[PDB]
């Protein structure tokens, strides 16, 4: 993938993480990524209107299920042990998302798919090297990130500034693609 | 009828002791001690499956150039039933008509045709991978393993609880 | 005529197409020579077979197959699609995202649904000769536009059967044209803006295209005929009603007048010229002219023609109502062109009952079929001559 | 190299020195931050921003009319210190566009700056065709030009040529009725000529970036440029 030289040094100000994970599912669920519908024969984008295809359909029967324990996290007044169920469960899902691409792209692997995969993980350094720019636009500065964690430096001293700063930033990034989380 | 259910946990295969034969392992619930306790299951007949890609126009095996007939079904039906089952040891099948999905990186191969589904049990011996006929282009499932076909075609999907009839 | 029965469909439809359909002609036409690899193998065929059973995606390979598919099952429509990569009856043979279309016809359609709220003579699904003077003039129209502004050499229209007609433009470069190519042309022959039923919808400004004025220089030699004569759309108030609804309102008490002391149409007409040229003069916008391109001007639909995968009736088909046959459309005979002369297949069976396969010459059809080998006599010079030179 | 302006989609196969593969690099970076920082400060089509950005071409020595100067060192330099930029700029989205608006600057003053004389032989050589008509032709389809013309005032057509283009080319051009058609053959002004080139040079300019894109992992291994390469610009 692509990792960012780090801007070695003392940083003083404040200092909040931003987990790239479920990056490639995410990816693999936006752009529709599929063995049933890529045209590999370097691979080309498969075509937005077309319909949504395999792999998505379980990578987000999976988000959609975690998404709903995350309700069931929500509404309080249950037995503790169920939460813990709940939150086991979700985390289960997570890193059984993360492993997706895993399960596509590796010599290791039944369904090794070169080009898809090499089109993943060009998505995936786009995508946030795009936002690496655009977070240098809205006046922050970033020092480190390779596909799963963004470091980003605040020049703020107060904690809640600084997460309403990334709760922000969140935001837009989220309304600027779909499904990443 | 009696019957009785457990929870499996292992399912373990072997291509040369016991072929054909999955032995599936699991925790089984006990009346008599009022608990649970380990039990051993085993299944045979597993049949080797396999999926032959027939041809559209018969060329010569011998240097890959066309015939000048069509291909059916039907006709790479005979040409396995006879040429490829003596050769390799046959003697009983069960060939039916299937139309399956093919959307993977093995080349040239159709999306959507009609696989003869040959269904024959796993004693006798696995083709070679590299089969060709002169009818039909190539053959999948050549080694595709017992224990995946059961966990495939059993809609067993992960650790469930098992249920099976008449226990021999 | 005799009044057609719909329920001698199920044997004239067989006995048609076993005997009298040009079924080996229409090979040669589609196949345009085999010049492509595999242009005819790809073709797609699209049929409406008995009870309203719909089936799409079929391909064939010779002559032998289109008979033997026809005469099988004998549907009641025939209809066409385009020409992809990959034969389209096993479409799903090949990879899903790999079937798209590469070449494709483009089409032009005007049908009496485009008009209700202009014929004064017709219902919405009824026509009439008295009221065809719309569909010649936009026949003549469209012919002049694509043979002189774009060079359209191969044009052939086809009659729908019932109220309208279809076009075949099958110049080899036109069946090589992108979406969007299709789209900019759709757009550069649109000037009709239909709206939710507005009152005005056409209107121009001080500089005047040449496709627009020699559009309106054939219409000229129809308007007294049909709007003011066929139609004498100035009969009554309701009838002018909807020209002064156009018309600016300081214009409507003259010409209430000018109608009241008047008595016809024609009167009623050239007083309203006289009065829109004093108000040209006092102010242009050419009244007398947007009025007239919202009343015969072609009304078209873009989706039929913008769609690189549409599906449209084929020629020499059979009208499930009507029962006339899609004949083509001879160039040379538009003026005096009739939809009621067009043959029924109960006429033309009755022909054959009453009676190498070149018996339509036996049968009415024989006129427009030699039309089809003019036609095709003119595709078969053009591509002999672009391919030797 | 056979002509001045050049469409830049073939790459060189030349070798250069370190130190000319550097030079032409941030010469090439020099002149497009000028182009960017004049054509904010000024309007792109005073003669102050002509005469400036000719100085900066000329103390760059980037672009001149053919003599024996131009033909091997400046049209060449033009070549490598694009190609070597669009291997820097290729990265992102936001520094592709950026440099897309500053090349199509500098593309529109050097055409601006290329004599009437040599713009039919400018046509011929970027291989793509275009046919200008002749006189009578002009004199016999002025009324038809002007009749199908866009907004332009009157029915003055001056000195500007006119040149005969497939409609498929002019899509968005013909389809709002703004030109005239003969047989699949439009007329038009030079500002729409321009206009017509500089769309498709950047449709090629966005593929091949995008391809160059997909190319740079394999060509950032060498140590040597991959420091500089990083940070041409930024
Ligand atoms: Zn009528």
């Amino acid at each position: 993938g692509l990792v960012l030289d780090p801007k070695v040094g003392f940083y003083d100000k404040f200092i909040l993480l931003l987990d790239f994970n479920s990056l490639y599912p995410s990816i693999i669920q936006e752009f529709n990524i599929c063995f049933t519908t890529v045209q590999r024969v370097i691979p080309e984008l498969p075509d937005p209107s077309l319909e949504m295809g395999i792999l998505p359909r379980e990578i987000r029967k999976l988000v959609e299920r975690r998404k709903q324990v995350k309700q069931l996290m929500k509404q309080q007044d249950l037995n503790p042990d169920l939460i813990l169920q709940y939150d086991i469960r979700q985390k289960a899902l997570k890193l059984t998302a993360n492993s997706m691409y895993g399960c596509l792209g590796f010599s290791y692997s039944r369904f090794y798919a070169k080009p898809l995969a090499a089109l993943v993980t060009y998505k995936g350094r786009e995508i946030l090297m795009h936002t690496k720019e655009m977070v240098q636009k809205m006046n922050l500065e970033v020092i480190y990130g390779d596909t799963d964690s963004i470091m980003i430096n605040t020049n703020s001293t107060n904690l809640e500034e600084v997460f309403k700063l990334g709760n922000k930033v969140k935001s837009e990034v989220n309304k600027l693609y779909k499904l990443l989380e | 009828e009696q019957v009785f259910h457990f929870y499996w946990l292992d399912a373990y295969e072997d291509q040369y002791n016991q072929p054909g034969v999955v032995f599936l392992f699991g925790k089984v619930w006990i009346e008599s001690a009022e608990t649970h306790v380990s039990c051993c299951v085993m299944v045979k007949n597993i049949e080797r499956t396999l999926y032959f890609l027939p041809r559209e126009m018969k060329i010569d095996l011998n240097t890959g150039k066309e015939t000048g007939t069509p291909i059916s079904m039907k006709d790479v039906y005979e040409e396995f039933d006879e040429k490829i089952a003596t050769k390799y040891k046959i003697m009983k099948f069960k060939s039916k008509p299937v139309e399956k999905n093919y959307a993977f990186e093995i080349p040239d191969v159709p999306e959507k045709s009609e696989y003869l589904e040959v269904k024959y049990s796993a004693e006798m011996p696995q083709l070679p991978q590299d089969l060709k006929g002169e009818t039909f282009s190539h053959v999948f499932g050549t080694n595709t393993s017992s224990l995946e076909l059961f966990l495939m075609n059993r809609k067993i999907k992960g650790p469930c609880w098992l249920e099976v009839k008449s226990p021999q | 005529m005799e009044t057609f029965d719909p329920t001698e469909l199920p044997e004239l439809l067989k006995l048609y197409y076993r005997r009298l359909f040009p079924y080996s002609q229409y090979y040669r036409w589609l196949n345009y020579g085999g010049v492509i690899k595999n242009y005819f193998q790809h073709r797609e065929f699209s049929f409406t077979l008995k009870d309203d059973i719909y089936i799409r995606y079929q391909s064939f390979n010779n002559q032998s197959d289109l008979e033997k598919e026809m005469q099988k099952m004998n549907p009641y429509k025939i209809d066409i699609g385009a020409v992809y990569s990959h034969r389209p009856n096993q479409h799903n043979t090949v990879k899903l995202g790999a079937f798209q279309a590469q070449e494709k016809e483009l089409v032009f359609d005007i049908d009496m649904t485009d008009y209700d709220d202009v014929r004064r003579c017709c219902s919405s699904a009824d026509i009439c000769p008295k009221c065809w003077t719309l569909m010649t003039m936009a026949i003549r129209i469209i012919d002049r536009a694509l043979k002189e502004d774009f060079g359209f050499k191969h044009r052939l229209w086809v009659y729908s059967g019932r109220r309208g007609v279809h076009c075949w433009v099958c110049d080899e470069s036109v069946r090589k044209l992108s979406s969007a190519v299709r789209s900019g042309i759709v757009e550069y022959l649109s000037l009709v803006k239909g709206g939710q039923d507005v009152k005005k919808k056409v209107h121009l400004s001080e500089k005047i295209h040449p496709f627009i004025r020699k559009s309106i220089n054939i219409i000229k030699k129809y308007f007294e005929e049909y709007a003011l004569v066929n139609q004498d759309i100035l009969e009554n108030k309701e009838s002018w009603d909807k020209i002064l609804a156009l018309v600016p309102e300081t214009i409507h008490d003259e010409l209430q007048q000018s109608f009241q002391k008047s008595h016809n149409s024609l009167q009623r007409w050239e007083h309203l010229k006289k009065v829109a040229s004093r108000y040209q003069n006092n102010i242009g916008p050419w009244l007398e002219w947007e009025i007239m391109l919202q009343y015969c001007f072609p009304r078209l639909d873009i989706n039929v023609s913008k769609g690189i995968n549409h599906l449209l009736k084929s020629p020499f088909s059979v009208h499930p109502k009507t029962g006339r046959i899609s004949v083509p459309i001879d160039l040379q005979k538009v003026d005096q062109f009739d939809p009621f002369t067009v043959p029924t297949i109960s006429f033309i069976c009755r022909e054959l009952d009453a009676i190498r396969t070149r018996d339509y010459k036996k049968t009415s059809l024989a006129p427009y079929v030699k039309v089809f080998e003019h036609f095709l006599e003119n595709l078969d010079k053009s591509r002999k001559g672009e391919l030797l030179k | 190299y056979p002509h001045c302006l050049q469409f830049y989609l073939q790459p060189p196969s030349e070798n250069i020195s370190l130190i000319e593969f550097e030079n032409l690099a941030i010469d090439r970076v020099k002149l497009l931050k000028s182009v960017e920082n004049l054509g904010v400060s000024y309007v792109k089509g005073t003669e102050q921003y002509q005469s400036k950005l000719e100085s900066e071409l000329r103390k760059l020595k980037f672009s001149y009319r053919e003599n024996l100067e131009d033909e091997y060192e400046p049209r060449r330099r033009d070549h490598i210190s694009h190609f070597i930029l669009r291997l820097a700029y290729c990265q992102s989205e936001e520094l592709r566009r950026w440099f897309i608006q500053q090349e199509m600057d500098l593309l529109r003053f050097r055409f601006s700056i290329l004599p009437k004389d040599k713009i039919q032989d400018f046509l011929k050589d970027s291989q793509l065709q275009f046919e200008a008509i002749s006189d009578e032709e002009k004199t016999l389809r002025e009324q038809e030009i002007v009749a199908s013309s866009p907004s332009l005032s009157g029915l003055k057509l001056g000195f500007e040529s006119i040149y005969k283009i497939p409609f498929a080319d002019a899509l968005d051009l013909f389809r709002g009725r703004k030109v005239y058609l003969e047989d699949g053959f439009a007329y038009v002004p030079l500002k729409d000529i321009v206009a017509i080139i500089l769309n498709e040079f950047r449709a090629k300019l966005s593929k091949a970036l995008a391809l160059t894109a997909r190319s740079l992992p394999a060509v950032q291994s060498d140590e040597r440029l991959q420091p500089l390469l990083n940070h041409l610009s930024h």
